[PDB]
């Protein structure tokens, strides 16, 4: 075991360390199926690093940063019911708001329509869709601490990701789930801090 | 001819190195620079340790199934070799294994010298049975590791694929063999670990006439060579 | 078209895929970067930095101020260490938790050198000698002073200068007690001119060096 | 019959010797239904060329190895029951687990979000998955043979593979066969031994 | 984009595929080789190693030390052969299992020379003379020292050389007794000069040669 | 990747292709040919040959 070993730093560069895909979150919606649905007919998740411990962890070793954010979402869908459950293929709408914009409040709201918003429309059974959203950050690098305040008298902006089934009357109800699988890319950080425990977190 | 051969304070005595293999045609050496690090840190007491080393004899008999010794473990109670094994906790090493026999010419049979790299033997789950050091252990016909599968299933006759070589008493009567340092690292611990395995097994058996000496002796001579081990090297910052 | 043949891993999404990937926003033009000082190229830069091992981790003084103080005092000449610290920086509860060893923990392989620097925070009077003594891999550490000196060791003067440093070089990864030992033992007993507090702390710092090496990540950090 | 044949070797190199697809072992896992299940929904594998005598005598003719692994995932579902199974196409993760690193323990651990853990997202139907392990071992060669103890008072880590489906509450059973064609290549071999018999094979 | 035409042998896995693949660990550093010694770079290194025949397969002999020595003693001057080993070294249970052997059963196809080696492992006192005949294939084998005499054959003074070699050219595949034969015949019987024991034992050794070639991969090793 | 957009006569097998392959036999070399005498390298050099005619196709 005890190996003799030249130097090698190579995947302990920012980008080894942190350009490494990663489940952000887990969206779910349900097919527009007119027959109990609420708030199911449509996701949304505001886009943060803060509900994922490793990334964040891994992140607030640092201070600012700045990074491309490379999206995949796998989708797994299935049928809710022990009906013998007939549906055409699906497809689904994976709307990037960027910082900044509105978000969508109905299945029918008018930002889907939107030509600011980058959509994706992903054909259910084929590859796992992707986009690569820039640094969308309003300052020269994202901050994962900030100490001050908005008015005198923490948190920055990467978008939103909005989903929604685009197949309209469907019979039988088909529940389904996108995994976003965030990596980000071209890292840079500034101005290292100590990890945290894994206390609050 | 015979050559006489000084080892430091050890001094043998050789018919002719006329025959004298070195296994894969690779000669012991070093721990080269581009396998090294100035921060996994070895040194060289090549000088004292690195002498011949001559085991207690066997005696080859007609009944003698064969004989076996892992390295470096037969010299752990060798003066400074034996030390530094213990002392040092990473090390690497060479060998020059020089089987002699003392035959007649009234006397008969063939063995096999083979080197073997990790020499896992079988009736081996336990250190003392599977490393019996200085005397080594023996073969079986039917714990001992059976004659004919080595201990590991595995057929003598084909044996010859190790490094090897016949002591055929009516032709030459010794056999040395030249052991570089074969590990699946560049340093390892001597003392959890044998690399090497020597096992001497009567491919002819013995027979003699009338009322020769019944049974002659197999002399092993093991000299280490380019032995070197970690390591203490501190440095201390001003 | 061009006739292509459809390999296997094809439509499958490898998370260490890298490919190209299409953007969702083109025309946007992004932020121009500034020139932020204390950037970082690589994560060992970080456990290049002498940050304070947590010495004494009891049931009080753990996670207080008083766990990174090894107290010296005077009591009965016990040959005794002061501190005996075993260098598995990845498992060792007091080396686990410095930035050295919270690096450490996001690889399975990693080699190098580990310098430690004992630092005396007593009086400008006070005076003694020091044995840090470093016992390498596999030999058990030693328990008396006598047995140090005939290792590895630096007699440091207190009152000639306030820091030690010793670099260990054999330090590679546990698996998947061993890798030595730097112990503190009082050669002479601290002298001090009058009233004098007899009751001094030393501190310690750990790192790694330029040398040093990891690889392999093993983020394993949940809930 | 008896023909003239000029000098080759080519076939006899220790590539074309070794670097041959072959399977090592047929996981299996069950949609996870909430139905009876156990154990069954997700699989787990430890690679290992000891389970296969093929490549376990054509390996043991040496001492030390080292290569590459071309691994490459067959995947074949079917409804358990007689029942008029309607099921929307199943997405199944393949994790492999580097060397030294925690196993699942379940189909939701902790380790099937790993960053560190590559995983493979394969949807049923497409061409079979495939990854490429580089050469993990720890020493310089993969021993196959080691004459030495753990402590003083043989074995080699190539990696775990991991398999569950993803597709959360499928109303139906989906039993499903992930076969494992293992490829080495790249392969160097050192030191030969005699082969073993077939007989503690 | 491009327009392509997706072709027939699109999305199948064929074992023998030879394409690229994405990595796993692409970030990983692989712990780089060293030069171990005995690297093999071709199985037939492994088939041109002299290993030893084992002649005697009888139901007690077989898979034991005696089944590798052919005894030579003193008996009636019958011209029956010592040994008459037949040259299918892939299919003949005495040259299957040898190296060789074992290398040719994982082959369909090959073709070259084989050199065998007998080595007298008497007393440096015995004298006398064997005869080393071979027999081409499609010729049955000797039967008698004069058959063995008026073929091709060596003379072999034991006295004065203490083994033999002999190179057969003509091996070739089985298909998917032909091959030859390597007899031994007393040309003398052996001299001893005292109580010498009369009973001394012959070893045999079988390589393939240089030129040897195999091709067309064929394991079929399953329980 | 690289974007492409897949045309019409996409996963067709028509006999009359012709396209590469992989081959299942990459490492096996080939038996080599030797210079057999007569080799034909189009068929109308059969038609060249002078052959007899069956002038009576009687019934008997």
């Amino acid at each position: 075991r005890h190996v003799v070993q030249h130097r090698s730093r190579s995947e302990s560069s920012i980008e080894s360390f942190f350009a490494r895909g990663a489940c952000v979150t887990i969206m779910t919606v349900d097919n527009p199926a007119s027959t109990t649905n609420k708030d199911k007919l449509f996701a949304v998740w505001k886009i943060t690093y803060k509900d994922t411990v490793q990334l964040r962890r891994k992140l607030e070793f640092f201070t600012y940063s700045r990074f491309d954010m490379e999206l995949t979402f796998v989708v797994t869908a299935n049928f809710t019911e022990t009906n013998n459950g007939h549906a055409l293929n699906q497809v689904y709408q994976i709307m990037y708001v960027p910082p900044g914009a509105p978000v969508p409040e109905k299945w029918d709201d008018y930002t889907w329509q939107t030509s600011s918003n980058p959509s994706i429309f992903y054909t259910y059974g084929t590859a796992p869709a992707r986009i690569s959203v820039p640094y969308v950050g309003i300052s020269n690098a994202y901050s994962h601490f900030y100490d001050g305040f908005s008015k005198v008298p923490s948190l920055n902006d990467f978008g939103i990701l909005a989903v929604r089934v685009v197949n309209d009357h469907n019979p039988t109800k088909v529940t389904s789930k996108i995994r976003v699988y965030l990596k980000p890319k071209h890292i840079r950080v500034w101005c290292p801090r100590p990890p945290r425990a894994v206390a609050y977190y | 001819r015979v050559l006489q051969l000084t080892l430091g304070n050890s001094t043998i005595t050789t018919q002719e190195a006329a025959n004298s293999v070195v296994a894969y045609g690779r000669w012991p050496e070093y721990l080269r620079d581009s396998e090294a690090n100035p921060v996994d840190q070895p040194t060289e007491p090549d000088v004292a340790a690195c002498r011949f080393y001559t085991l207690d004899t066997v005696s080859w008999t007609k009944e003698s199934r064969g004989w076996w010794w892992k390295l470096p473990d037969a010299l752990r109670d060798m003066g400074l070799f034996g030390q530094n094994m213990y002392y040092h906790y990473l090390g690497r090493s060479g060998y020059t294994v020089h089987v002699q026999c003392n035959a007649s010419k009234f006397h008969q049979g063939a063995l096999g010298v083979f080197a073997v790299p990790e020499m896992c033997l079988a009736g081996h789950t336990s250190y003392q049975n599977a490393n019996p050091g200085e005397k080594g252990g023996t073969f079986t016909g039917t714990f001992c590791p059976v004659d004919y599968l080595l201990g590991n299933g595995t057929l003598l006759g084909n044996a010859f694929v190790f490094p090897h070589q016949i002591i055929n008493l009516r032709t030459n009567n010794c056999a040395t063999l030249v052991l570089p340092y074969v590990n699946s690292l560049s340093i390892d611990s001597m003392v959890k670990h044998n690399n090497w395995g020597i096992a001497i097994l009567p491919l002819a058996p013995l027979n003699f006439a009338s009322e020769s000496s019944p049974e002659i002796p197999i002399t092993l001579t093991i000299a280490p060579m380019c032995c070197e081990f970690n390591g203490l090297r501190n440095i201390t910052l001003p | 078209g061009l006739p292509v043949m459809n390999t296997p891993g094809s439509n499958q999404y490898l998370t260490a895929d890298n490919f190209q990937s299409p953007c969702a926003l083109p025309e946007f033009d992004v932020t121009p970067p500034i020139d932020i000082p204390g950037e970082v190229k690589n994560m060992m830069e970080l456990a290049e930095i002498d940050t304070m091992i947590p010495f004494d981790l009891s049931a009080t003084k753990k996670n207080t101020m008083e766990m990174y103080r090894v107290r010296l005092s005077d009591k009965p000449h016990t040959d005794d260490p002061i501190l005996c610290l075993s260098l598995s920086p990845a498992s060792d509860p007091r080396l686990s938790h410095t930035m050295l060893g919270e690096i450490l923990n996001y690889y399975t392989h990693w080699a190098g050198s580990l310098k430690f620097t004992f630092l005396f925070c007593g009086s400008m009077m006070a005076t003694g000698k020091l044995l840090v003594s470093y016992a390498p891999p596999g030999a058990d550490p030693p328990k008396k002073r006598k047995e140090a000196m005939l290792g590895t060791h630096v007699i440091w003067d207190i009152g000639l200068q306030s820091s030690c440093t010793m670099v260990v070089p054999w330090i590679s990864n546990t698996t998947y007690t061993e890798g030595g030992y730097i112990s503190v033992f009082y050669q002479t007993r601290i002298v001090v001119p009058l009233s004098t507090p007899r009751e001094m702390d030393i501190l310690g710092f750990v790192s790694a060096c330029n040398d040093f090496s990891v690889r392999l990540l093993r983020d394993t950090t949940h809930i």
